[PDB]
């Protein structure tokens, strides 16, 4: 009925695209993207909207006057005339006005810290019905004005910019019970063993499987429960309200295809009655909607949940290395009452970033495939890549020494969890393929986009190192490519970067210490003839000499 | 507010005169009255009509030299929304409808008469085009540039200052004796605005001397002479002495009283050039020896010889219509 | 070496050699350690003390 | 006097690492006096080492 | 009279070929000692000096057939 502090909402408008008011909401990605864009929620039948990166949380709603004093240095209800703070509900980035163009309107972005006036945005109705001081209700057509630039959050023609013309930003709510299922939550699917999807570089990862053991840890056992509705997506999960399932790592919707089987298909093929399921308590096939958080119905831990497709009434059963293949059938077994379990927020935060790493580098691979074969211009992102490349280093930044111990341990425990997730989806291998195709020429492409080629390669290894520095696993996963790194060691371009990967591996892989041979180490000592005098080489040779604690005397 | 709604063309002249002088009154006005003005500007899509509104708004926010801020803020904020690229299409109109040319001059003056007060700079820095119109009005002429300079002065180092300088074309076209005759006396008060490497500055000091040669109108020349006394006080010293070398040729032409006062202005400048000198310093001792013939040539002379007393102390620092 | 305090890049590298030379003698590399007596010359180390 | 590499902080006498195996040098400045271009690495005891000259010169093989 | 190609070939003994033409009988003598490749200059123009039967990279470094002259980092000035 109202809008208060700490309530998840969206910012929706319309646009005149071919006689239809395209009901589009504000979208901005994060962790790869600082800029804002549009997501149409009109075609919810065929190409349903990515509602994860559209929602925003009203972190603080204070007036203009009660802010500048605080800036010189509690579910409060929103009133018109208050400057609100719109943190992005996924990336934790605050919505701000920028200092750039896309045209004398500034641009709208998601910056990191709440300091500065750009993060705050005042609300004013464009309605003579309601005025200032009135409680902001559900679904009021309102205008968002900045505080720094004091420009309107405007829908330009098809881009978001802080302009001087106004736009009615209709605010549909999403949510506001702990331990009960809430829609929108990325979560697993337990058995008593969990539902999985095939691993990296494996089919285009489309099959559906039950699997026990250590796949519950993995990201490929994560499933986002997306409702059909735009508003009140964070309603509590009831028995029988509809849900478009969508796999996290591939970014594909779980769809019933009558031609083959239950499959993972993309955004565009997944029509509603081909992909949306519901939940049943028994295996029977006996409400439409409520507007609110709804009935706090089903638990995470203690809930035996049968899964039924809407359009056909099929049930999620299994066929039968345990790669127990899950399918859809009219009856199935009595082992279809699948228990649920939520993911942690960081677990969800990694894996959405994983699909962000996916769509970014694969365009970067295919763009590199275009200008490697023939010269002269398939879209090759550079800045978008380097923005993510810098950010992921920051994502995998180690905890500070100037941090308190227990929090440092938690962040490090978080860090390894962040690291383990990229290995088990093959992001390490994905980076490994990008280092392949870039290390071809020597500064081909457009050399303002291809100008940062030197700085891209450096930070690739600096990413690649950082995904190693803690884990005994992932360094042992460089069993294979360790000889290849010593092969590209003598590129002399980013040769410190190859070494810094190879340093931190050989601190933590007694596995790979025993791999390395004469001519490899000869080449490492040969590199010291190349690059003058680097003590960097020496600590590598120190680490090739001494293990974790023991000696390798043949070395 | 009665009169505003009437004024569609005079009637808005009346509202103008009702405001101009008084600070007190100009503060007292409210914002929707000003909004009715600019909504009439929004109607101008084609003008001549809009120039009377912006003239009104010019006398809305400035009023005593001190740009009154509460007017200045709210005036501007509405103007972004409907102002209503625009530089270069104006540049067509010179060679062509005189009202379109005068229009944007008055628009830029409104913005020129106005300067948390930092964001208003930024929108006014959002309108680059600066030197473009400065290049136009070297060629009706005088009104456009003086509005651009006051825009340039409030909104928007010494390198870019010398970058702007056919102000020599103003000083040289003084001998055309009628639009240009009225131009030059307008650019005498415009010459006070540049009061606030060395080679191109010597051309401009000679251009200031060419304006002083056009001076050697009358009260405007007193604004030019005050612009001349501040110019030599602002400045190397040999380039100031190269300007004093062409002034020594004018000092020979001086000894009518305006050229002697220009020489009295160079006399305390010679007191400044004496400490830098302690070339033509021998000819500077000959200028004080020509001032001994000026002592042979002689209440206003008490002020002229007290400047020559500084020139007597300056000669001893060196002795220590074509 | 006494000068080489100020020769900072060259200070750092040679230090890492001393880690390296002490490295390769990791707990009883005697065939190596006889060889390093030729490189580093024990009475020089007595003087280094 | 002794040898030391050319850093970028200099009177702008520019070293350019170029590959077939050449290094150009520039003197668009108010420094003309003395330049001793000694490369880093010696020889001990077939292999021709070329020096291209656009504009005097003293080519040296110096211990 | 614009280009000069003064070439001090090595290997023990030295030779000079200036503009590809022999100006030899130079001070070419050392049994087993060292020689810096040096060009001593008074800066008469910019783009002043460009540097380079085996090649000089293959002599000096650790690889010694190394007949393509692959540049390194230690080629310093």
């Amino acid at each position: 009925q109202f809008l208060r502090t700490d309530d998840e909402v969206v910012l929706q408008c319309t646009a005149t695209i071919h006689k239809e008011q395209q009901k589009l909401c504000l979208a901005a990605e994060g962790f790869g993207n600082r800029l804002c864009f549009l997501e149409s929620t009109s075609n919810s039948k065929n190409v349903p909207p990515d509602l994860s990166i559209c929602t925003f949380v009203l972190e603080q709603s204070l007036s203009v006057r009660a802010l500048q004093e605080m800036l010189a240095n509690g579910h409060r209800t929103l009133l018109y005339g208050h400057a609100i703070l719109l943190r992005h509900s996924y990336s934790g980035m605050y919505l701000c006005c920028l200092s750039t163009s896309r045209k004398l309107a500034f641009d709208v972005g998601l910056q990191e810290d709440t300091t500065g006036e750009a993060c705050w945005w005042t609300i004013h109705p464009a309605s003579k019905q309601r005025s200032e001081g009135e409680k902001v209700r559900v679904g009021d057509d309102l205008i968002l004005v900045s505080v720094s630039s004091e420009r309107y959050l405007h829908l330009s023609y098809l881009h978001v910019d802080a302009a001087f013309q106004q736009t009615l930003w209709s605010v549909a709510p999403i949510s506001s019970a702990q331990g009960y299922l809430i829609g929108g939550d990325v979560l697993r699917l337990l058995h008593g063993e969990c539902l999985t999807v095939p691993s990296g570089e494996h089919e285009q990862r489309r099959t559906v499987h039950y699997e026990g053991g250590a796949v519950s840890v993995h990201a490929r056992s994560l499933w986002r429960l997306e409702t059909l509705r735009v508003a009140w997506s964070g309603s509590h999960i009831r028995w029988g309200q509809p849900f478009r399932l969508r796999h996290v790592t591939t970014g594909k919707y779980l769809s019933l295809m009558e031609d083959k089987s239950l499959l993972l298909m993309d955004k565009e093929k997944a029509d509603v009655k081909s992909t949306a399921f519901t939940f049943r308590s028994s295996k029977e096939k006996l409400r439409k909607e409520v507007d609110g958080m709804g009935t706090s119905e089903i638990k995470y831990g203690d809930s035996v949940c049968f899964i039924q497709h809407i359009g056909t009434g099929l049930w999620l059963t299994y066929q039968s290395s345990i790669q127990r293949k899950a399918i859809m059938h009219h009856e199935g077994h009595m082992d279809d009452g699948l228990n649920l379990s939520r993911s942690q927020h960081e677990e969800s935060r990694t894996a959405r970033v994983i699909r962000s790493t996916v769509f970014l580098f694969n365009r970067f691979i295919r763009g590199l495939d275009a200008l490697s074969k023939k010269a002269k211009t398939v879209d090759l992102p550079i800045e978008s890549v380097s923005l993510s490349l810098q950010d992921l280093i920051g994502y995998f930044h180690p905890p500070d020494e100037h941090l308190e111990h227990e929090d440092k341990q938690n962040r490090l425990r978080a860090l390894k969890n962040r690291q383990n997730l990229f290995q088990e989806e093959g992001m390490i291998n994905l980076v490994l393929e990008c280092i392949d195709r870039l290390h071809v020429y020597s500064s081909v492409a457009g050399r303002e986009a291809g100008e940062s080629w030197k700085s891209i390669l450096n930070s690739l290894y600096e990413l690649l190192a950082a995904l190693i520095r803690g884990n005994r696993k992932n360094c042992a996963q460089f069993s294979g490519s360790l000889d290849w790194l010593i092969s590209r060691l003598e590129r002399l371009e980013a040769s410190s970067g190859i070494l810094e990967v190879l340093h931190c591996v050989l601190v933590e892989s007694p596995e790979a210490l025993n791999i390395i041979k004469e001519g490899h180490i000869k080449s490492i000592i040969s590199l010291l003839d190349k690059h003058g005098r680097n003590h960097k080489v020496l600590d590598v040779l120190c680490s090739l000499c001494v293990c974790h604690g023991v000696a390798v005397r043949s070395n | 507010s009665y009169l505003l709604e009437n004024s569609s063309v005079t009637p808005l002249d009346v509202a103008a005169a009702s405001v101009m002088d008084n600070n007190e009154l100009a503060l007292a006005l409210r914002e929707p009255d000003l909004e009715k003005v600019v909504r009439y500007l929004a109607g101008c899509g084609l003008p001549v009509e809009g120039e009377r509104y912006l003239d009104f708004l010019r006398f809305a926010v400035f009023c005593n030299g001190e740009s009154v801020e509460e007017n200045a803020n709210v005036v501007v904020r509405l103007l972004i929304r409907r102002p209503e690229g625009l530089l270069a299409a104006m540049e067509e109109a010179i060679k062509i409808g005189n009202a379109i040319m005068t229009f944007y001059a008055a628009l830029i003056d409104l913005l020129g008469r106005c300067a948390e007060a930092i964001r208003i700079r930024s929108i006014l820095r959002s309108l680059g085009d600066l030197v473009g119109v400065i290049s136009i009005a070297f060629q009706f002429c005088p009104d456009h540039k003086a509005a651009m300079v006051l825009f340039l002065d409030r909104v928007y180092v010494q390198d870019f200052l010398l970058h702007l300088l056919g102000f020599l074309p103003d000083l040289r076209a003084a001998a055309s004796l009628t639009d240009m005759a009225l131009a030059l006396n307008r650019y005498l008060c415009t010459a006070v605005l540049p009061l606030l490497p060395l080679f191109a500055g010597t051309e401009h000091h000679a251009s200031l001397i060419d304006s002083l040669l056009h001076t050697v109108k009358g009260c405007s020349l007193t604004k030019a002479q005050r612009d001349s006394i501040e110019v030599c006080l602002l400045s190397r010293p040999s380039m100031m002495q190269h300007l004093l070398r062409r002034l020594v040729f004018d000092v020979p032409l001086l000894n009518k009283m305006p050229l002697k006062l220009l020489t009295n202005h160079y006399e305390r400048c010679w007191k400044y050039y004496c400490l830098p000198g302690g070339a033509s310093e021998e000819e500077l001792h000959l200028s004080r020896k020509l001032f001994w013939g000026i002592f042979d040539a002689l209440y206003e002379q008490e002020l002229f010889k007290l400047a020559l007393p500084c020139l007597s102390a300056v000669a001893g620092a060196l002795p220590p219509n074509f | 070496i006494l000068e080489l305090t100020e020769q900072e890049e060259l200070l750092k590298f040679h230090y890492h050699t001393l880690r390296l030379y002490s490295a390769v003698c990791a707990l009883g590399n005697h065939r190596v350690a006889h060889a390093l007596c030729s490189h580093v010359d024990e009475p020089q180390l007595l003087y280094a003390i | 006097p002794q040898f030391l590499q050319v850093p970028s902080s200099h009177e702008h006498i520019e070293v350019t690492r170029i590959d077939v195996t050449q290094k150009s040098f520039g003197s668009q400045n108010s420094s003309t006096d003395i330049m001793f271009y000694r490369l880093s690495m010696p020889i001990e005891c077939t292999y021709y080492y070329s020096v291209r000259i656009f504009p005097n010169v003293w080519v040296g093989w110096i211990t | 009279n614009n280009n000069g190609l003064e070439i001090g070939c090595v290997v023990g003994l030295l030779t000079f070929t200036a503009n590809g033409k022999d100006l030899s009988t130079y001070y070419q003598v050392e049994p087993s000692t060292k020689l810096f490749p040096a060009v001593f200059a008074q800066a008469t123009s910019p783009n002043v000096f460009q540097f380079e039967a085996g090649l000089f990279k293959s002599e000096h470094k650790n690889p010694v057939p190394q007949c393509p002259p692959r540049l390194h980092v230690q080629f310093l000035s």
